[PDB]
C-alpha cells in the first residue's frame, strides 16, 4: 500500500489566518491526490479532487496544490466553519490510502485547569468499588498531565483519563482523571492527591483530600 | 498489398466466448493473411501475437528468430479459448510493460492491433487509459479493431481520444476482416518509415 | 440533491457478520460506484472497497476476503456483509458514492453518508450505575460519574437541561467491557447546595433514566 504522512496531526492558527496542511506520499503518486474535511461533529466531504480542483460548493478560499510524493491544502483566510480535520487521500494505486489528519485548532491566551477532586461517593463504596474523580477543566494549551498520589505516594495502575475536544465558545480544552481501587485498598490509605502540571504553572496545581478529614 | 517497411506489428487476440470456435479460425485466418501481406523479417517487419482472456499467452515474441512460413503456422495454430472475459486492459498492460519494456528498434514504427470482440467487468478497466497513455509515450499505436456486436465501443473511442493516430476499425462480424483487410494494412504500412 | 444513508445493526458479538444497507438518491447506481469507508473511534479512515456500476467490484485485500458488496439498482440499494467481526473492526461505517469513471480516472469519494457506528462485543446490555460527585468536606464543581454500562451511548444533562453553561461531559472509556464517563457543572456558590443540583442519566439502551441530586457529604 503507498503510505501517506500527515506530519502534522495539530495545527493551531488564528481565525483569519492563511493555513497550509501538508501531505506526503511515500513513492510519486502522480498528482492523484484528494483532500477531505471532518468537520467535529463527524460529517465528512470532498473538498479538493485531482490535487488542485474545488468540489461543488466548496469556497474559493481552499487551494490545493503539489506534484510528486509533496501536496499541500491552502486555506487563504481562515473561517470558524473551517476548523475540523483534514485528511489527503491517494488514488495512484489500490488500496486508497488516507494521511493520518490534521486537526485544526484555534488560538488564545494560556489559561490555567481549573482542578477539583471528588472522593468515592458513599453508593458507589457500597457496592465495593471506589473511584476518585480529578477534574481539570477550562485550560489551553490542551497538553497536560495529571499525577496521582496516594499517602504521598504516586500511584499509575487503576487510573483512567478522558479529553473534551476544544471547546467552540471559549477555545479551551477540559480533561478528566479517574483513579479505581477496591473498597478495601481505598480504605487502607488516607490521603488523596491530584497533581496537574501544565505550562501556565511552574508548580503543580495540587487538589486532595483525606478519607479521615471526612 | 504488401508492406516493406520498419514495423513492429503486435497482434492482440480476444480469447473470450464472444467469438466462437470456428469464428476464433476466422480471426486466426486475417493474422495469417495479414502476414503474408508484410515483409515479414527482423530487418523490416517484426511482428509478435499474444491471445489474451483474463491474462493472456503469446504465441509469437518479436524477436523469435524463425522463417515467416513457421510463422505463419504457429498463427494457424492458436488454441482456442472461450473465456468469460478477455482483458484488453490486461493485454495492453502486458504490451506496456514487457513487449516494449525497451524500445529495441527506435527506427521502426511500433503498432498494436487490439483485435476486440467482448467488453471487461468494469472494475478491470481502472488502469485502462493510463495503459494507453503509457504506450503513446513510448509511442507504440493503438489500433482497435471492433468485431462484433460485443465489442467494447467506450474502448475503441477512448483509445482514439488518446492520440491523433490510434484509428479504429469498427467491424459488424469476423466475415468482415477479410474484406477490409487490404485497407487495415494499407493503413498500418503507412504509419511506418520506409528503409534508409 | 445527491444522498447516501447507512442502517447498521448496531451492535455485532465477535465471530458473527456485519451487514449493512446503504440507500441513495439523487443518482442512479447504474452510473455510479459506490464505496465503503470505516473510522475506529479515535482513529483516521480506511478505505474498504467499491462497487463499480456494473456490479464488479474492489476489495482492500486487508480485510482478508471477508467483505462483501453487492447492490439492487432498482431499490437504489448497495448492500455490506462482512464475514466474522472481531473487537478491531469496532468502528463507524460510511457508504461514500465515487464517479467510477474509469475513462477520466476519476474515483473521488464524492458524497459521504453520516455513517453507522458498529461495536463489537459480547457485553450484555447494562445500564450505567450513576453516582453523585460532591465535594469533600465564588463557584462551586460538582459532578457526576457514571459507570459500567454498555453499549453507548448515554445522554446526561443537569437540572433537566437548565444548567448548560458550566457543563463538561467527558468521552467514554471502555474499561473491561463496560463504558464509564463523568461529566462535571460549575455554578455560583450562592446556587449549591442551597437550592438542588440534579444530573439526569438517560441510557436509551437499557430504556432507562435516573436523577441523582447532589449533596453535601453525610460525614460524621
Amino acid at each position: 500500500d503507498i503510505q501517506m504522512t500527515q506530519s502534522p496531526s495539530s495545527l493551531s492558527a488564528s481565525l483569519g489566518d492563511r493555513v497550509t496542511i501538508s501531505c506526503s506520499a511515500s513513492q510519486d503518486i502522480n498528482k492523484y491526490l484528494n483532500w477531505y474535511q471532518q468537520k467535529p461533529d463527524g460529517a465528512v466531504k470532498l473538498l479538493i479532487f485531482y490535487t488542485s480542483s474545488l468540489h461543488s460548493g466548496v469556497p474559493s478560499r481552499f487551494s490545493g496544490s503539489g506534484s510528486g510524493t509533496d501536496y499541500s491544502l491552502t486555506i487563504s483566510n481562515l473561517e470558524p466553519e473551517d476548523i475540523a480535520t483534514y485528511y489527503c487521500q491517494q488514488y495512484e494505486k489500490l488500496p486508497w490510502t488516507f494521511g493520518g489528519g490534521t486537526k485544526l485548532e484555534v488560538k488564545r491566551a494560556d489559561a490555567a485547569p481549573t482542578v477539583s477532586i471528588f472522593p468515592p461517593s458513599s453508593e458507589q463504596l457500597t457496592s465495593g468499588g471506589a473511584s476518585v474523580v480529578c477534574f481539570l477543566n477550562n485550560f489551553y494549551p490542551k497538553d497536560i498531565n495529571v499525577k496521582w498520589k496516594i499517602d504521598g505516594s504516586e500511584r499509575q495502575n487503576g487510573v483512567l483519563n478522558s479529553w473534551t475536544d476544544q471547546d467552540s465558545k471559549d477555545s479551551t480544552y477540559s480533561m478528566s482523571s479517574t483513579l479505581t481501587l477496591t473498597k478495601d485498598e481505598y480504605e487502607r490509605h488516607n490521603s488523596y492527591t491530584c497533581e496537574a502540571t501544565h505550562k501556565t504553572s511552574t508548580s503543580p496545581i495540587v487538589k486532595s483530600f483525606n478519607r479521615n478529614e471526612c | 498489398m504488401y508492406c516493406s517497411r520498419l514495423l513492429d506489428l503486435v497482434f492482440l487476440l480476444d480469447g473470450s466466448s464472444r467469438l466462437s470456435e470456428a469464428e476464433f479460425e476466422v480471426l486466426k485466418a486475417f493474422v495469417v493473411d495479414m502476414m503474408e501481406r508484410l515483409r515479414v523479417s527482423q530487418k523490416w517487419v517484426r511482428v509478435a501475437v499474444v491471445e489474451y482472456h483474463d491474462g493472456s499467452h503469446a504465441y509469437i515474441g518479436l524477436k523469435d528468430r524463425k522463417r515467416p512460413s513457421e510463422l505463419r503456422r504457429i498463427a494457424s495454430q492458436v488454441k482456442y479459448a472461450g473465456s468469460q472475459v478477455a482483458s484488453t486492459s490486461e493485454v495492453l498492460k502486458y504490451t506496456l510493460f514487457q513487449i516494449f519494456s525497451k524500445i529495441d528498434r527506435p527506427e521502426a514504427s511500433r503498432i498494436a492491433l487490439l483485435l476486440m470482440a467482448s467488453q471487461e467487468p468494469q472494475r478491470m478497466s481502472r488502469n485502462f487509459v493510463r495503459y494507453v497513455q503509457g504506450l503513446k509515450k513510448k509511442k507504440v499505436i493503438v489500433i482497435p479493431v471492433g468485431i462484433g456486436p460485443h465489442a467494447n465501443l467506450k474502448q475503441i473511442r477512448l483509445i482514439e481520444k488518446q492520440a491523433p493516430e490510434n484509428k479504429a476499425f469498427v467491424l459488424s462480424s469476423v466475415d468482415e476482416l477479410e474484406q477490409q483487410r487490404d485497407e487495415i494494412v494499407s493503413y498500418l504500412c503507412d504509419l511506418a518509415p520506409e528503409a534508409p | 440533491q445527491v444522498q447516501l444513508k447507512e442502517s447498521g445493526p448496531g451492535l455485532v458479538a465477535p465471530s458473527q457478520s456485519l451487514s449493512i444497507t446503504c440507500t441513495v438518491s439523487g443518482f442512479s447506481l447504474t452510473d455510479y460506484g459506490v464505496d465503503w469507508v470505516r473510522q475506529p473511534p479515535g482513529k483516521g479512515l480506511e478505505w474498504l472497497g467499491m462497487i463499480w456500476g456494473d456490479g464488479s467490484t474492489d476489495y482492500n485485500s486487508a480485510l482478508k476476503s471477508r467483505l462483501s458488496i453487492t447492490k439492487d439498482n432498482s431499490k437504489s440499494q448497495v448492500f455490506l456483509k462482512m464475514n466474522s467481526l472481531q473487537t478491531d473492526d469496532t468502528a463507524r461505517y460510511y457508504c461514500v458514492r465515487d464517479p467510477a469513471d474509469y475513462g477520466n480516472y476519476d474515483y473521488a469519494l464524492d458524497y459521504w453518508g453520516q455513517g453507522t457506528s458498529v461495536t463489537v462485543s459480547s457485553a450484555k446490555t447494562t445500564p450505567p450505575s450513576v453516582y453523585p460527585l460532591a465535594p469533600g468536606s465564588s463557584m462551586v464543581t460538582l459532578g457526576c460519574l457514571v459507570k459500567g454500562y454498555f453499549p453507548e451511548p448515554v445522554t446526561v444533562t443537569w437540572n433537566s437541561g437548565s444548567l448548560s453553561s458550566g457543563v463538561h461531559t467527558f468521552p467514554a472509556v471502555l474499561q473491561s467491557d463496560l463504558y464509564t464517563l463523568s461529566s462535571s457543572v460549575t455554578v455560583p456558590s450562592s446556587t449549591w447546595p442551597s437550592e438542588t443540583v440534579t444530573c439526569n442519566v438517560a441510557h436509551p439502551a437499557s430504556s432507562t433514566k435516573v436523577d441523582k441530586k447532589i449533596v453535601p457529604r453525610d460525614c460524621g
